């Protein structure tokens, strides 16, 4: 039974629309934690106060090394509070904003990091996680860490087109992220909704030419159209290119 | 906390009718009301689209403490506020 | 293609979450629309302008009898408009609670209207519609119109639970309508949340005196916690008390 | 219609991806637009009524 009395608050590490986020230490043992601060007002006039609810008890049965842990939540008349592990090294959309592309070495890892994470997602049948840049956390030593609480680039045709879909969805998920790790940008990226929205469909993109051969064979079996021809997450952790560069 | 506010309207020699301010929608309010400082406190609910409520079958010359509290539909119930009426 | 000069703007047809939905007639043709007017402003500070415009997108291309459909859209600085068909006799939940229950022929010719749509959906891989009774028109002829732009009690355990799942969810979305036509309320309805996710999840509901055994049978049917023991689409067109009680 | 109608400007608060000019494309951070019919595209929308 936590409450705001509990938590000694600290810089702000955020602010955007729906909520803000801020450094905790809980008084009584002086341990650092991440409080996010959610306006139930927005979150009510957009519906998203269900997926909340619904993602809060999901993630308490989930427990991975790459998941950001959530410890406990309350509320207020107002507000509401999540009670988060903290994230020292911020987000990888913002480190890629800094550098535009990363490294073969440190793309392969997050990779890595990101399909054991899945693995482990599929195995307790949770289906969809949204892997934006802007929902991937770094870890003190630099771990990818996924914390689910703009997405159009990054879902496959079967979302956007409102058609049925399954556990092939991060596969796709993860070539646009791999894409977008060494070339900077995602690969269906447009100037327009309409446009980016009919390239997702035709899979229309193209490798530059600085993309090694083993990145653009990893790439082009997971942005595939159907999700049947995806490979598994165990194929991905498997595939040449990944072994040789991950860690 | 919500409700932030609460009052006594109009009571009667056994019998009180109480009144609270919340800018969000609750699923409902849990009153529960006892003398102050002996017995087991009764409870009953209001429904959220309410903001008043009755409670009769008191005893006169008592001092009593009503404590109310609303339940938010996806986050549970709020501090209660504690109020004192002596009958 | 469309501009605001294009249209004679009417009388309102009701508020909405982020506009005013307006009667609009054209300027050429004189054809009689619905001119959604939804305000920017509302729409980028609330973050669901991506998720109507996705929506915006799988409406326009689907074309039945029992769908509302959305000729196009055009936008000026600080608000966008949608060009909808136009359904005169309101919303079922206005009619929903106008009354307070349905009949077994209007609940029938209505779970019939819905099942044709969702085969038209189905059949291009297209699932999930909400089809809630806030998102049915009524067309001219008293014809159930999927309109598309609380919520939790249409949703099958596999969703409330986040799980994935299939084309199935639409068959537990009908069955609680036609719980909610009879009945007057969804099936799993609770005063909380952990209430109604126990009450989804374990499929606990009850039938009340009234309800006939051919639309029991039906209900019981549709609401299995399973998804592979969902009946078909086609079986439920095809089941006595829909084929005794319809008008399609 | 987006407002203000070489070296021509706009000042359109708006916001705008691009602006296309009857073919030629400016950035939509740009106010103005040297050439040697114009379109405001939104990023959603698609493309604002021409002028002009
Ligand atoms: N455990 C955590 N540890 C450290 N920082 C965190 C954090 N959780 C959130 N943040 C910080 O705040 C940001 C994430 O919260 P935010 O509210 O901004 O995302 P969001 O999903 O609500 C949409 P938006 O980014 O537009 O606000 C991150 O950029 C991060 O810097
Ligand atoms: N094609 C259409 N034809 C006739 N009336 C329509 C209509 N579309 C919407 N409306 C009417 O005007 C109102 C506009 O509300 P809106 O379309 O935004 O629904 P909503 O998703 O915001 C939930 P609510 O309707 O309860 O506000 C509606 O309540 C309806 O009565």
């Amino acid at each position: 039974q936590w409450a705001l009395e509990d938590f000694e608050i600290g810089r702000p590490l955020g602010k955007g629309k729906f909520g803000n986020v801020y450094l905790a230490r809980e008084k009584q043992s002086k341990f650092i934690l991440a409080l996010k601060v959610l306006f139930k007002a927005q979150l009510e006039k957009a519906g998203v106060e269900h997926q909340l609810r619904r993602e809060v008890e999901i993630q308490s049965h989930l427990r991975h090394p790459n998941i950001l842990r959530l410890y406990g939540y309350f509320h207020d008349a107002t507000r509401v509070y999540l009670i988060l592990e903290y994230a020292p090294l911020g987000t990888v959309y913002r480190e890629l904003q800094k550098l535009s592309k990363f490294d073969e070495q440190r793309t392969a890892t997050y990779i890595t990091e990101l399909a054991n994470a899945l693995s482990y997602c599929h195995s307790k049948r949770v289906i969809h996680r949204d892997i934006k840049p802007e929902n991937l956390l770094l870890g003190s030593a630099g771990e990818l860490k996924i914390a689910d609480f703009g997405t159009l680039d990054y879902l496959p045709p079967e979302m956007i087109e409102g058609r049925m879909h399954d556990e092939k969805v991060d596969l796709w998920s993860l070539g646009v992220l791999c894409y977008e790790f060494l070339v900077g940008k995602p690969p269906f990226e447009a100037n327009t909704y309409q446009e980016t929205y009919k390239r997702i469909s035709r899979v229309e993109f193209t490798f530059p030419d600085f993309v090694t051969e083993g990145a653009r064979d990893l790439i082009s079996r997971l942005l595939k159209h159907n999700p049947s021809q995806r490979p598994m997450l165990r194929e991905v952790l498997e595939h040449p290119w990944i072994t040789a560069n991950s860690s | 906390s919500v409700p932030t506010k609460l009052e006594v309207v109009a009571a009667t020699p056994t019998s009180l009718l109480i009144s609270w301010d919340p800018a969000v929608t609750v699923v409902h309010y849990v009153i529960t009301y006892g003398e102050t400082g002996n017995s087991p406190v009764q409870e009953f609910t209001v429904p959220g689209s309410k903001s008043t409520a009755t409670i009769s079958g008191l005893k006169p010359g008592v001092d009593y403490t009503i404590t109310v509290y609303a339940i938010d539909f996806y986050w549970g119930s709020y501090s209660p506020i504690s109020i004192n009426y002596r009958t």
